[PDB]
């Protein structure tokens, strides 16, 4: 209402309105804030807006309309400026500058309006970035004196310097050309000398200043850059490591410029440089040692106490350390008298390792990882090292994270239970920890033996016995698997077992009984080797794993399948042969045991026990006793499924029934689990199931259609249809399965490829959109990449049925049939590569609508789907390249190649593109080359468009200045013609071509970009 | 919720159905309790979020009431609640509530009638 | 009230106004609508240190939609930084918006979070994120659809702003429900609003629950 008044610009702006209406929005709430969030936002838009804003600055009474004023010249600036007249550019100077030196000299306004300050500095900072030095030489001497006049100005003047540092080295890739930058970057260097000179007389004449703190704040910034001398040759690695260190206020900020001050570019080769970066060290550890704390300070609990900047701070002790030792520790390693202060640092790092924060310990690991990896290969370093590496393997053993295999946890109550969730985030942890435990392990097998078989002997006392301990000593042990000797792991896992076992003994109650169930279980699936050479203990294992498959408690029963499978995947060949005293293959015993032993088991755990099996009988190279197995394996699901068959064949009125259809659905799956693991082996079984099952795909096909027809489409969401799709779906991925496996490729395209065409293709062109499934579309994928090139008739069918109907499904939006969407695109991808001769019978529409598809493709956010596209498109321009100078491929050129051009600019340049730069690059610079290389045999313009003698380059450069010119209004003609000139002439160069657009599209977003920018080499 | 027994506990997702918006979306996942009040003997539904344990539903389940079939879903009930106090304010919702398993939805209707028979004496 | 101002910021499309919603209202938007500008939530959390209370500056990612831009930061106590680990240039991009909000909110707590983590196809790994080291930002691999670590973010920044390191998120008392009975009129319309309910499919029939 009255608010809004202030976007009227005809009147003369209210700033006590504007103030109100800014107070509504920071301080106010619901209705009211959010009206007046849409206006201030409206209010800033406005283009001529900041014409208001000096008004703003001289009379507001809040600092966030002044923010705001800012906010709005920054805008002005950054993308306007130069469209200007240079009047109001001088104005504009003059009053930032101004503000800056007026907020500077009232001290209750530089001690209270730090946020304002910081937002006009940054303001500032956006017009030197235009403007200087070239039109402001004098900017860096006038700043340098203006710094002694005052403390606050000074001080203000470091956040401006820190500041330009950042805009010019830290964030300038990003944000301006190629040649700005450097020109920024040059001259900062030029002027640099004089910058540091007074940074350094700052930094003497005071000890625990918001000057200092402020100085030492823009140092951080400039020791990315500047050159080493300057770090080296000066005095200043003394006072930080010294006097910065001691007052806590800038013991932050220094011990983050001396890590940075541990990355600079350094000689190798000179000994005083190396003593100075010694010195440094040995100073910063010396005042944490007497100013913070001692080596044996429990840093676990001072971190966990979380007082003051405690956290941080060792988190930048933790940084300091491990960065400067990965890079400098042998300089301590080999003189005597800095041994102390090597295994000191490297104390603290122990210390540090102890601290309850899992983000923190994964950089402290990086830490390890890196030091354990060099004392495995450096010849005379690991002694060094015994006693902290002693220590480390403490630490690792103790702190060792659930593995994603041990799939019991405690919840809230005390209660062993199933997890709900596998814990993602701790997966790269786990791997992780195992791998400097393992190279702990090489390093002394002997202490790490010792410390788990000592740590396990006061388990079985009760002297530590808990969950948490037992559990953390079974996975280390568990993870260490590969480090010993055969021999010695041999009575390492005996005694191991033995003692879980005891353990378990002792122990009472489903949880207890749970927990060490599951440790026994993590153990024995880890030592593979072990198993090999124990069939008795292996089959004795298998049986308990069997007995824990009827487990009432969840977690140790799905383990026990996981378990199962994770053995057999490594010890499969015991199990296929016969062992000495056993009167059968155990695999024969398995299988005769089945039901009993997978009765007890959820679906998918059966699936898993049958995925198992197959694993097993793949072992028999035997064609005649593998296929018999395989027999013996699917008696059951066969059984089943005959029964069914008749069913079915009788009246189709059986199969509606929902437990028949989940029979059916468990059967395939069955099938699915048992392909997976036997592959190319699995035909036999295949064949037996292949042509009732296609049936049956149609039958089923012909329910779904008319339970739709009758219910409507809400049936699809159906119970009873999800299951008949389910069953539809389930066919399709055992087809995928065996073909994406299949070693006789003749045997697919003689047998499986027309049935199943002949069962799919029809049924999903046929379907209503929200009745066709997605899996058909990634069925065919494999079909087409499979055998694609055996059949070309075939793949014409598959694009007659599939292309049109799935493209008018994902052709009004982004979003919908999100699946059609992926696999549709693989599959025109593979086509593309693989049978392209199907897309030159397509008729010229269709032809269209693909090409149509492609760039429908590039304008996805999807990357699943954009990157096809991209890809496609590349594709698909080299399929025509290499059809020569033939008709096809000059109707192709005169109807597409400008579509193609146009459409990859369009996604190149509207910044909802920038994941798929790097893909639109390489297109860009195919389709300019084939012109720049007189690749296309005919005149891309129509005639009397251009003169007749006109090349195909002149009339690209032609349309390319034409687009640009209409599609960037506020482009100069040079700018575009200097860009498209670069272009052009780089289009053998991927890297300097990209180097070119990335220029482009910093240009396009302001006025008065450099056009010489792009001679840039 | 010390004057409380708890006669049945099931872990649930529960969803209300937006009117305006033709969809239902989710209040909460967790524990979905049924409390008999040991001083008024009345049987009422407590539901709370996992990890954040904000109350998603906080309702007698009155005799009135009528679990009906959702469908898409052979594991879930959808009724209408006149009196929810959850958010704050007494308020009208039409719930759903899913389970893990079939056998966990029948086992909860079950038990949700009984709860219905208590309320009534 | 003990209550503070919390800006959340990162690209589009990373999950932010889902993630908030779904600590709103529990619900899970599948839509992607952008926010426009900025969008201010209450969100009450209750602790074992009593209640505390955020206002969530929900800002808009997409550069088109910006708005006031840092202007949303101003007097901001604490930030949430999302990025997509399915989307390397949203994590490419975490430093951009870091510096900008540190700029304007010079030593608040902030957490980093890798949203999207349910989906199979990871981009941005584990072992890649490391931004948050040298910049004392706490992080955490969430997912607004799954619920993955959800809550963590938020129990932190508690924890640092109550300064108290052992707070825990406490169960409400949970008042006793009134006796209501439907009244004779609304009851015919009740019969119809049920029955688009029974009608309308629930989302997800999938997910395990
Ligand atoms: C609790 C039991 C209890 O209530 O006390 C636990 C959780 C058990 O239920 C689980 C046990 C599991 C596996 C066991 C390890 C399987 C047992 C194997 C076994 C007894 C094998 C025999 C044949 C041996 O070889 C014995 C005699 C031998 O001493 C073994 C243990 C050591 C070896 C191999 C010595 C050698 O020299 O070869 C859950 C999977
Ligand atoms: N798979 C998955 N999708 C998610 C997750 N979180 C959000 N999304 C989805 O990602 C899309 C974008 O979510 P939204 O919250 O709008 O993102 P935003 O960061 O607020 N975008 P903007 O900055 O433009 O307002 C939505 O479709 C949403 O459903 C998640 O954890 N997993
Ligand atoms: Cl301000
Ligand atoms: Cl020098
Ligand atoms: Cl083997
Ligand atoms: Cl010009
Ligand atoms: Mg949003």
């Amino acid at each position: 209402g009255a608010m809004e008044g202030i976007l009227d610009f005809s009147n003369d702006l209210d700033i006590a309105l504007l103030d109100q209406v800014v107070s509504t929005f920071y301080q106010g709430s619901g209705v009211q804030q959010k009206q007046a969030q849409e206006i201030l936002t409206k209010f800033q838009d406005n283009p001529d807006a900041w014409q208001k804003a000096d008004q703003i600055l001289q009379f507001s009474t809040n600092p966030q309309s002044k923010f705001i004023a800012l906010s709005i010249l920054d805008k002005l600036i950054t993308r306007k400026w130069k469209l200007l007249p240079n009047d109001h550019r001088i104005g504009i100077r003059n009053f930032v500058v101004g503000m800056i030196i007026s907020m500077c000299q009232d001290d209750e306004v530089f001690k209270t309006q730090k946020n304002l300050i910081n937002k006009s500095d940054l303001t500032l900072v956006q017009i030197l970035k235009q403007e200087w030095p070239q039109n402001w030489p004098e900017f860096i001497p006038e700043l340098i004196g203006s710094s002694s006049s005052s403390v606050n100005v000074c001080e203000n003047n470091m956040i401006v310097l820190k500041l330009l540092s950042e805009e010019v080295f830290d964030f300038s890739a990003e944000q301006m050309t190629q040649a700005k930058a450097l020109h920024l970057k040059n001259s900062m260097s030029k002027e640099f000398e004089q910058i540091f000179k007074l940074c350094f007389q700052v930094l003497e004449q005071g000890s625990s200043s918001s000057l200092i703190v402020a100085t030492l704040e823009s140092l951080l910034r400039y020791l990315h850059w500047i050159p080493y001398r300057y770090i080296y040759e000066t005095n200043i690695l003394e006072l930080l490591s010294t006097k910065f260190m001691t007052s806590p206020d800038t013991r932050a900020i220094t011990l983050k410029c001396l890590t940075e001050v541990s990355n600079l570019k350094i000689p190798q080769d000179n000994d005083l440089i190396k003593r100075q970066t010694v010195l440094f060290f040995q100073n910063t550890l010396q005042q944490i040692a007497t100013s913070v704390m001692p080596v044996t300070a429990d840093l676990k609990a001072t971190y966990a106490n979380a007082n003051g900047n405690d956290q941080s701070f060792l988190q930048d002790l933790a940084m300091f350390l491990t960065t400067y030792l990965a890079r400098n520790r042998a300089l301590l390693e080999s003189d005597e008298s800095l041994r102390e202060l090597l295994l000191n640092a490297h104390q603290y790092l122990i210390q540090l390792s102890k601290i309850e924060e899992r983000e923190l310990f994964k950089t402290t690991l990086d830490y390890w990882h890196n030091l354990v990896a060099d004392l495995f290969y450096e010849p005379l370093k690991k002694h060094i090292y015994e006693e902290i590496c002693s220590q480390l393997r403490l630490v690792i053993i103790e702190n060792m994270v659930r593995p994603e295999e041990v799939l019991v946890v405690e919840n809230d109550e005390g209660e062993i239970v199933r997890e709900f969730v596998k814990e993602s985030d701790t997966i790269q942890l786990y791997k992780s920890e195992r791998e400097v435990l393992v190279y702990l392990t090489h390093l002394n097998v002997i202490d790490t033996e010792e410390i788990m078989i000592s740590k396990l002997a006061r388990q079985i006392d009760g002297s530590e016995w808990s969950w948490h301990n037992i559990n953390t000593l079974s996975w280390a042990i568990g993870s260490i698997s590969g480090t010993m000797s055969e021999d010695t792991e041999k009575r390492f896992v005996v005694t191991v077992i033995k003692d879980l076992l005891g353990l378990c003994e002792q122990k009472r109650g489903k949880d207890n009984k749970a927990v060490v169930a599951s440790d026994i279980m993590y153990v024995v699936g880890q030592y593979p080797r072990f198993l090999k050479a124990h069939w008795n203990f292996l089959r004795t294992v298998i049986l308990k794993l069997f007995e824990f498959m009827h487990e009432t408690h969840e977690g140790v029963q799905d383990m026990a399948c996981d378990t199962f499978i994770k053995i057999v995947q490594k010890c499969k060949y015991h199990f296929v042969i016969q062992q000495p005293r056993e009167s059968e293959p155990f695999i024969q015993t398995i299988i005769r045991d089945i039901q009993k032993t997978t009765a007890d088991l959820q679906p998918q755990q059966v699936h898993t026990f049958y995925k198992a099996c197959g694993i097993i009988i793949s072992e028999e190279r035997s064609v005649a006793e593998r296929n018999r197995l395989l027999s013996d394996l699917m008696q059951l699901p066969n059984m089943a499924w005959d029964t069914i068959v008749e069913q079915s064949t009788a009246n189709p009125t059986l199969l509606l029934d929902s437990e028949t259809v989940k029979i059916i659905a468990n059967i395939i799956k069955t099938n699915v689990a048992v392909c997976t693991s036997m592959g190319a082996d699995f035909y036999p079984q295949l064949g037996h199931i292949y042509y009732n099952m296609l049936q049956l795909y149609r039958a089923v096909s012909s329910m779904i259609s008319a339970q739709v027809a009758a219910e409507g489409l809400i049936a699809t969401k159906t119970p009873k249809v999800r299951g008949l799709r389910t069953i539809k779906k389930e066919i399709l991925k055992l087809v995928e399965t065996y073909i994406s496996k299949a070693r006789n490729l003749d045997d697919v395209v003689k047998v499986l490829v027309e049935p199943l065409l002949n069962a799919v293709l029809e049924d999903y062109m046929n379907n209503v959109p929200d009745a066709r499934d997605a899996e058909v579309l990634n069925c065919m994928t494999t079909v087409v990449e499979k055998v694609g090139h055996m059949i070309p008739q075939g793949v014409i069918l598959i694009l007659q049925s599939v292309f049109e109907c799935t493209l008018d499904m994902i052709n009004k939006d982004f979003t919908e049939y999100p699946e059609h969407r992926v696999e549709f695109y693989k599959l025109l991808k593979v086509i593309n590569e693989k049978s392209f001769a199907a897309f030159l019978e397509l008729p010229p529409a269709a032809f269209k609508l693909f090409v149509d598809a492609i760039c429908w493709a590039f304008k996805h956010n999807n990357r699943d789907v954009e990157v096809n596209g991209l890809q496609i498109a590349l594709d698909l321009v080299k399929n025509i390249e290499r059809m020569g100078n033939v008709p096809f491929a000059n109707e192709f050129h005169k109807n597409y190649f400008f579509i193609f051009v146009s459409e990859t600019f369009f996604v190149l340049t509207d910044s909802d593109h920038k994941s798929g730069f790097s893909k639109q690059a390489l297109l860009l610079m195919k389709l300019i080359s084939l012109v720049y290389d007189n690749k296309i045999s005919v005149p891309l313009y129509q005639e009397a468009e251009v003169p007749q003698g006109t090349s195909n380059q002149v009339y690209l450069s032609q349309y390319l200045a034409n687009m640009l010119s209409n599609a960037f209004p506020h482009l100069t003609s040079e700018q575009i013609a200097s860009f498209l000139s670069a272009l052009t002439k780089q289009c053998k160069d991927l890297v300097v071509f990209k180097g070119t657009l990335r220029d482009f599209l910093v240009q396009i977003k302001e006025v008065g970009g450099d056009p010489t920018d792009y001679l840039f080499a | 919720e010390e004057d409380e027994e708890v006669l049945y506990k099931v872990r649930a997702k529960l969803f209300r159905f937006d009117k305006d918006a033709k969809e239902w979306k989710e209040r909460g996942t967790g524990d979905c309790k049924f409390l008999k009040n040991k001083k008024t003997n009345k049987v009422r539904i407590l539901m709370r979020r996992d990890k954040t344990l904000k109350i998603c539903a906080n309702h007698i389940i009155a005799p009135e009431y009528t679990l009906k079939p959702n469908v898409g879903s052979d594991r879930s009930w959808v009724y209408a609640c006149t009196a929810d106090i959850a958010e704050g304010e007494a308020e009208a919702f039409t719930f759903a509530i899913r389970f893990g398993s079939k056998e966990n939805a029948d086992k909860f209707k079950e038990e949700f009638e009984k709860a219905q028979e208590i309320n009534k004496k | 009230q003990v209550q503070f101002k919390l800006v959340l910021v990162g690209d589009g499309g990373t999950g932010k106004t889902t993630f908030v919603k779904r600590h709103l209202t529990g619900e899970f938007e599948k839509k992607y609508v952008a926010t426009l500008g900025v969008e201010v939530h209450p969100l009450v959390f209750h602790t074992n240190r009593g209640p505390i209370k955020f206002n969530v500056w929900d800002t808009a990612g997409q550069e088109k939609f910006g708005g006031l831009r840092d202007g949303y930061y101003i007097q901001a106590q604490c930030a949430i930084i999302m990025f997509d680990v399915t989307s390397r240039v949203t994590y490419k991009n975490v430093p951009n918006w870091h510096r900008d909000l540190v700029r304007v909110c010079e030593n608040i707590p902030i957490v980093l979070c890798g949203n999207k983590v349910d989906i199979k196809d990871r981009k941005v790994k584990a072992k890649s994120i490391v931004f948050h080291r040298k910049k004392n930002l706490q992080y955490y691999d969430i997912s607004a659809k799954s619920n993955y670590n959800f809550e963590k973010p938020f129990l932190w920044l508690a924890r640092k702003l109550i300064g108290d390191p052992n707070l825990e998120f406490v169960a409400m008392p949970a008042l006793a429900p009134p006796e209501v009975v439907m009244d004779p009129a609304l009851a015919a319309q009740y019969e119809h609003d049920l029955e688009v309910a029974q009608t309308t499919a629930l989302p997800d029939e999938d997910d395990d629950l």
